[PDB]
RNA sequence: AAGUUGGACAAACUUGGUCAUUUAGAGGAAGUAAAAGUCGUAACAAGGUUUCCGUAGGUGAACCUGCGGAAGGAUCAUUA
RNA sequence: GGAUAGUCGGGGGCAUUCGUAUUCAAUUGUCAGAGGUGAAAUUCUUGGAUUUAUUGAAGACGAACUACUGCGAAAGCAUUUGCCAAGGAUGUUUUCAUUAAUCAAGAACGAAAGUUAGGGGAUCGAAGACGAUCAGAUACCGUCGUAGUCUUAACCAUAAACUAUGCCGACUAGGGAUCGGGCAAUGUUUCUCGACUUGCUCGGCACCUUACGAGAAAUCAAAGUCUUUGGGUUCCGGGGGGAGUAUGGUCGCAAGGCUGAAACUUAAAGGAAUUGACGGAAGGGCACCACAAUGGAGUGGAGCCUGCGGCUUAAU
RNA sequence: AACCAGGACUUUUACCUUGAAAAAAUUAGAGUGUUCAAAGCAGGCAAGUUUUGCUC
RNA sequence: UUCGAUGGUAGGAUAGAGGCCUACCAUGGUUUUAACGGGUAACGGGGAAUUAGGGUUCGAUUCCGGAGAGGGAGCCUGAGAAACGGCUACCACAUCCAAGGAAGGCAGCAGGCGCGCAAAUUACCCAAUCCCGACACGGGGAGGUAGUGACAAGAAAUAACAAUGCAGGGUCUUGUAAUUGGAAUGAGUACAAUGUAAAUACCUUAACGAGGAACAAUUGGAGGGCAAGUCUGGUGCCAGCAGCCGCGGUAAUUCCAGCUCCAAUAGCGUAUAUUAAAGUUGUUGCAGUUAAAAAGCUCGUAGUUGAACU
C-alpha cells in the first residue's frame, strides 16, 4: 500500500541523489528524503545581553548570530519531535505551521 | 496486449501452446502421471495382496483410529494404503485376502484428516462388501 | 515520436494554402532556375540554397514558382550529387564521431550515440537501396566511411 | 504511428457523444470514413458533416444529434460471409432490430442488412447503434 | 503417518449395542402406486398448516 | 539331378561401443507429515538495533556487520 | 529523417584552476588530565596529553547556494576554465518523400558490492582486537584496525536497477505554480540590450480540486474511452509449499549469471478496507487503592486471637 | 482504318458470390399410421362386383 | 554428405518414371514459417461425446484406405502374393520319438490356460445377401438363425372398482382401512393355427389361471450445498463419520438400531477418463501498481502492423 504519493521523498525526473548524514545519529539518508530545519540562534542568552552590554566595548555593538542547518532522518526527527506522525487527512498538508 | 493482426495466428497459437503447460490439469493429462507415477495405470479398480493393518492417527482437530490396511498391488507389487468403509470389520478383513481396491473421489488426493490414503476396499476375498456387515453373505473358505 | 529520443516535439513549417507566387514576385520561373544552378555549381546543399532564396532573394517556396523541387531541378540539369543529402549528412556525422572515438577511448556515451547513428544510416541506406535511388550494391563500410562521406 | 484512421474517428465520435457535445472534429479524413459516415447518416444516427479541404488528408466536422449508444471499429477486418452475418449480429448488435454492422463488400461499403440483400459478403468494418 | 494404534479397541461400540426386534408391517404398494398415493394426499389431507411449515417428518 | 566357382538379397551368432527404460547399491546431502523437550525475537508495535533488496565476510540456529539502494516508514510538511 | 538560426542543459570525454575540512610531520606557550558514554570502561598523558600559532605533505570530497528545479536510454550526473564530439525543445513559405511502431534471436551501456594485476592508500570501515551490558553477549556502544572505499587497464551483469505502473498513435475537466523556446506590450526599470511584470502558444518535471469514467478498495488524467468487451506490437502468470531447489545446457579464472522441473504435501496462502485488542508509539487529561510530602500511622521485628496450605488421625 | 457484332481479356491476387466435380453410412430434415416410439424405406386404392390392375 | 546425401552424364534393373543401383563429374539439399532428434500410455479418416456462438475430448469398434499373421529374410506357381489355413533358412517357444527321424503357428469360427477391474455356445443352417467353381443342382464358422449375460436404446405391468365410524370439506367428496364381497384380470401351465431351412421369439389362440406370503420393487439421503427428523433406545472428542465446511468431552437432528419422509425407479450407488462449470488457457474472452506476473535501459533482424489521395 503506497502510503504517500511522493513515496516518502520529493524526487521527480531523477534517478539518484547524493546522500547526506544525520545529526543525532549520523545515518545515511538521501538528500531529499531528509528533514531540513533551520536553527538561527544568538551568541548570548536572552538574559545575557545585559551582562554583555555592561562588559563590552565598541559602543554597544550588535551581537552576532549563528545560522546552522540540521538534517534529520525519519527516526531521529520523530524521536526529537521536530517531525511527528499525523492523521491520514492531515498528512497532505505540506504548509509549515 | 495480445496481437490483433490478420496474420498473427502463429503468434497466438505459439503463446497459447507454451502457456497451456501452466495449468495443472493440462500438465497432468499430458505428462502421463496417471500411469507412471500413479499406483494404478489409469485403472478404475485393481486387485492387491494385504500386508498389514494400520491405525493411522487423525490430524487436527480430530484424533481417531481409522483401522486402515496396508496392501500390496498384485500387478506391480508396490505398497499402498486402503480404507475400510464399514465399522468394526477389522477382524473380518485379514491379511493376504486378495482384496479389491478402487479410488476415493479426489483423483489421487488424501481424504479428510488421514494423510496417505487414496484407495478403498470394494470387494474382499471375492465376497464383496455390504454383505459381511449385514450378515447377508458370509466369507468363503480359503 | 522521436526516432531515437524520448521527445515529442512537433515543430515544423506550415505551407500556405495558396500554390502561386506573390503578386510582386515576378520571378519569371527561369531566373530562379539559373540562380539555383549557380548556387549548385559551387556545391552548396539543396536545403541550404533553398534557405538562401527564401531569405536573401525573397523567393517563396521554389515549387510554387518553378514547378519543380530543388532536388528535381538540379537532377534534371545534371548537377546531381552522388549521394542523397540526408545520407551524406549522416555519414559525415558518423565519420566525425568515429574520429572522435578513436582519439577519446573512454567515451561510452559517444559510442552509444555512434551506434544510434549507425542504425539510422543503415536504415536510410536500406530504404534508398529499395527505392532504387542508389546502385543495388551499396554496402555501408565502417573503415571506408571516410570514402563514403568524401 | 496511426494504424487506422477509422478507429480514431469512431473513438472521437463516441467520446464526444458520451461527453454530450453536439459537434465533433475528426482528423484526418478518408473515403472509408466518409462512406461510414454516409451509412450512419442515411440510417439517421448522424446529422450533417462538412469536410474541410486543406492541402492535406483533410478534416471533418460532424454535427452529433445524440441517439448513439456506441460506435466502434472491428479490427482486424475479418472476412465475413453471408452465414457469418447472423453470428456477428448476435455478438455485437444489442438485438436483431437495433444496431447496424458495416461491411465493405464487393459492391461497396454498406450496412449488413443491405449487404445481405445484395447477396454478397465482404470484410467487417465496424458497428454503430 | 504415525506409528501408533490399538487394534483391540476397533469395533468397540458394535459389540456392545443391544439388538432390538422389529414390528411386522402390512404391505405398502410402491412405485407408481406410491407416487399416486402421495399425490392424492399432498394438498388436501394436511394437519401441519397454520404457519406453512409442512413438516412431512413430524417430531415430538 | 546332386555338387562347384563367382554376384546380390541377406535371417541369425559371436566382440565392443552408444541410446531409452528398469532393477541394484552401502553411504552422503534436502525438504515435506511429524513423540515431549529444545528455543527470542530474526520478523508481526518505534517487535523493543525502523524494515526490506543486491553484494561480501563472520556466526549452532534464525542471523550480525561493511557498501550502495527502496519505503512496501515511524516523515508527503520549515518559504523565516 | 536531414539541414539551418538563436539558444538551453549539475548530458559525455580529455586537460586544467580553486576550496576548506580530516590525518600526519617539524618547531614553539603551557601544564592535568585528555577521549568516550545515558553511566562507563579501554587507550594515552608532568617524558609535555588536550588546546592554540607557523609551514609542509597525503589522498578523499565539492557543504552553504540545493529547489515536489535541470540533463542523460538507464545506471547516474553539482568547484573554475579551455578543447572535442553530441542531444532535446523552439523558430522556419528549409530539403527527401513513407524512408514508420514493436520487438524472438542477436549486441552496446549497466549503481554498489565482488575479481585480476599496477599505482595510490587521509577519513570511514567487512574480518578482527579489547572494556561495561544482561543470567548468558558472542550483536548493538567506545577506541584501534584488515580486505574494501580512490585511479589505470581487463572481468561480471544484479538491486526495493521503483513511477512496484512496457512502447507507439488518437480523444477525454478546472485552476495555479515551474524549466526551455517563440510571439505581442506607444507596461516598469538598465550604465540596446538585459532584469521585472502581464497575455498567447509548443515541448517537459510536477501540484491542488472533481470524478463524467474506472477499480475489490486503497486510489487513478491514467490504472479513463472494457459485458456498450477489437488502433498496432513485444515480455510475462495460472492456489501456496516443495523451489528459483536438484539435474541438464550455457557465460565467467571465481563468487556467481542465464535457462530451469518432477515426485510429495497442504484447504488454503494473498490483496484492500472496517471494528475491537495490543504497542518498551505520540498527543489531551483523570486518580493517596499513584507519586511527590520534612510526610502521619503502621504491618513485616518479639509474643498472642482468627483464617489459609503442609502434618497427623478415623473424623480432625 | 474505326464503325457495328462475335471468340479470349485477372499482369497477379487475397477477399466475396455462384457453379462444376466429389462414397455411403452419420446429422439436420421431406414424405409415409413399425397399433405410439426407438424403427424401417416402405407404401396407397377398395368396402356394394373382392376386382387377370393402377398410382406415388 | 562413408557404404548416396543434392544435381548432371552414361549404363544396368524394374511392367514402367525415378540416385532404385552402378561408374564418373560438381557440393550440393532441409532448417526459428522449427529442419534433425525424442516421447507417443499414436493405425488414419467418415464419425462420436459436451452443446448459445467459439471451442474441448475421443475414434480399439458394423464403412473406406494401410500393415500383419511369433520375429525378420528368400523364393516357386500364378495376370495379380514377398501369400504364411504355399514353401525354404535362422532365432524364441512347444511337440511324437525304436533316440534314425518327422516336424507347427486360432491377431479366422466356437472352445482352453494365464495376465487380468473388465468381455458369451467346443449350438443350428446355406432359407435370405453375396462370393467362388467346369457350374440352373456344389461349397462358403462370409453371412443368417438361435443360446448366456444386469445396462446400449425404445413402449408400459405392480392394479382399480364400493360399502366404512370419523378429520373434514361442504346433502357433494379424498384418506389409513388388523374387514369383506362382488368386478376388469396378465404373466405363467398347457394341445391348436401363424411364424421359421427346421426351431426360439412375435401376433392371433384349446382351455386353467390372484384376496394377502397375494404373484412383498429397491438404491442413496434427511445440518448446509442438495429434498427430507430438537421423533425414541445404545456408546460418548472414543468407537466413528466425514467428497467440503463440519458433528462426536450424557439432552448426538451428522455415530448404530426402530419409525416416517425425500430424489430415482427395474433401477439406484461407487471408482476412474473426458466435457460443461473454466471469462481458472481468454481469437471471440483473462490478468500484470499493491492478490501470480512489465525484462535495468537502449539498438535492431526474421514476425506482426502499417497516414491520405487515382
Ligand atoms: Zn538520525
Amino acid at each position: 500500500t503506497q502510503k504517500r504519493r511522493n513515496n516518502g521523498r520529493n524526487k521527480h525526473g531523477r534517478g539518484h541523489v547524493k546522500f547526506v548524514r544525520c545529526i543525532n545519529c549520523s545515518r545515511a539518508v538521501p538528500k531529499d528524503k531528509a528533514i531540513k530545519r533551520w536553527t538561527i540562534r544568538n551568541m548570548v542568552e536572552t538574559a545575557a545581553i545585559r551582562d554583555l552590554s555592561e562588559a563590552s566595548v565598541y559602543s554597544e555593538y550588535t551581537i552576532p548570530k549563528l545560522y546552522i542547518k540540521l538534517q534529520y532522518c525519519v527516526s531521529c526527527a520523530i524521536h526529537s519531535r521536530v517531525v511527528r506522525v499525523r492523521s491520514r487527512e492531515g498528512r497532505r498538508i505540506r504548509t509549515p505551521p | 496486449g495480445k496481437p490483433a493482426g490478420l496474420n498473427a495466428a502463429r503468434k497466438l497459437r505459439n503463446h497459447r501452446r507454451e502457456e497451456r503447460w501452466a495449468d495443472a490439469h493440462y500438465k497432468k493429462r499430458l505428462l502421463g502421471t496417471a500411469y507412471k507415477s500413479s499406483p494404478f495405470g489409469g485403472s478404475s479398480h485393481a486387485k492387491g495382496i494385504v500386508v498389514e493393518k494400520i491405525g493411522v492417527e487423525a490430524k487436527q482437530p480430530n484424533s481417531a483410529i481409522r483401522k486402515c490396511v496396508r496392501v500390496q498391488l498384485i500387478k506391480n507389487g508396490k505398497k499402498v494404503t486402503a480404507f475400510v468403509p464399514h465399522d468394526g470389520c477389522l477382524n473380518f478383513v485379514d491379511e493376504n485376502d486378495e482384496v479389491l481396491l478402487s479410488g476415493f473421489g479426489r483423483k489421487g488426493k488424501a481424504k479428510g484428516d488421514i494423510p496417505g490414503v487414496r484407495f478403498k476396499v470394494v470387494k474382499v476375498a471375492g465376497v464383496g462388501l455390504s454383505a459381511l456387515f449385514h450378515e447377508k453373505k458370509e466369507k468363503p473358505r480359503a | 515520436g522521436r526516432m531515437h529520443s524520448k521527445g515529442k516535439g512537433i515543430a515544423s513549417s506550415a505551407l500556405p494554402y495558396v500554390r502561386s507566387p506573390p503578386a510582386w514576385c515576378k520571378a519569371d520561373a527561369d531566373s530562379v532556375v539559373e540562380q539555383i544552378l549557380k548556387f549548385s555549381k559551387k556545391g552548396m546543399s539543396p536545403s541550404q540554397i533553398g534557405v538562401t532564396l527564401r531569405d536573401s532573394h525573397g523567393i517563396p517556396q521554389v515549387r510554387f514558382i518553378t514547378g519543380q523541387k530543388i532536388m528535381r531541378i538540379l537532377k534534371a540539369n545534371g548537377l546531381a550529387p552522388e549521394l542523397p543529402e540526408d545520407l551524406y549528412n549522416l555519414i559525415k556525422k558518423a565519420v566525425s564521431v568515429r574520429k572522435h572515438l578513436e582519439r577519446n577511448r573512454k567515451d561510452k556515451d559517444s559510442k552509444f550515440r555512434l551506434i544510434l547513428i549507425e542504425s539510422r544510416i543503415h536504415r536510410l541506406a536500406r530504404y534508398y537501396r529499395k527505392v532504387g535511388a542508389l546502385p543495388p550494391t551499396w554496402k555501408y563500410e565502417s573503415a571506408t566511411a571516410s570514402a563514403l562521406v568524401a | 504511428v496511426r494504424q487506422s484512421v477509422l478507429a480514431d474517428c469512431l473513438n472521437n465520435i463516441v467520446n464526444a457523444e458520451r461527453r454530450g457535445r453536439r459537434q465533433v472534429l475528426i482528423r484526418p479524413s478518408s473515403k472509408v470514413i466518409v462512406k461510414f459516415l454516409t451509412v450512419m447518416q442515411k440510417h439517421g444516427y448522424i446529422d450533417e458533416f462538412t469536410e474541410i479541404d486543406d492541402h492535406r488528408s483533410g478534416k471533418i466536422v460532424i454535427q452529433l444529434n445524440g441517439r448513439i449508444n456506441k460506435c466502434g471499429v472491428i479490427s482486424p477486418r475479418f472476412n465475413v460471409k453471408l452465414k457469418d452475418i447472423e453470428k456477428w449480429v448476435n455478438q455485437l448488435l444489442p438485438s436483431r432490430q437495433v444496431g447496424v454492422i458495416v461491411l465493405t463488400t464487393s459492391r461497396g461499403i454498406m450496412s449488413h442488412n443491405e449487404a445481405r440483400a445484395k447477396d454478397a459478403g465482404g470484410k467487417i468494418l465496424g458497428f454503430f447503434y | 503417518g504415525k506409528v501408533h494404534g490399538s487394534l483391540a479397541r476397533a469395533g468397540k461400540v458394535k459389540s456392545q449395542t443391544p439388538k432390538v426386534e422389529k414390528q411386522e408391517k402390512p404391505k405398502q404398494p410402491k412405485g407408481r402406486a406410491y407416487k399416486r398415493l402421495l399425490y392424492v394426499r399432498r394438498f388436501v389431507n394436511v394437519t401441519n398448516m397454520v404457519g406453512g411449515k409442512r413438516r412431512m417428518n413430524p417430531s415430538s
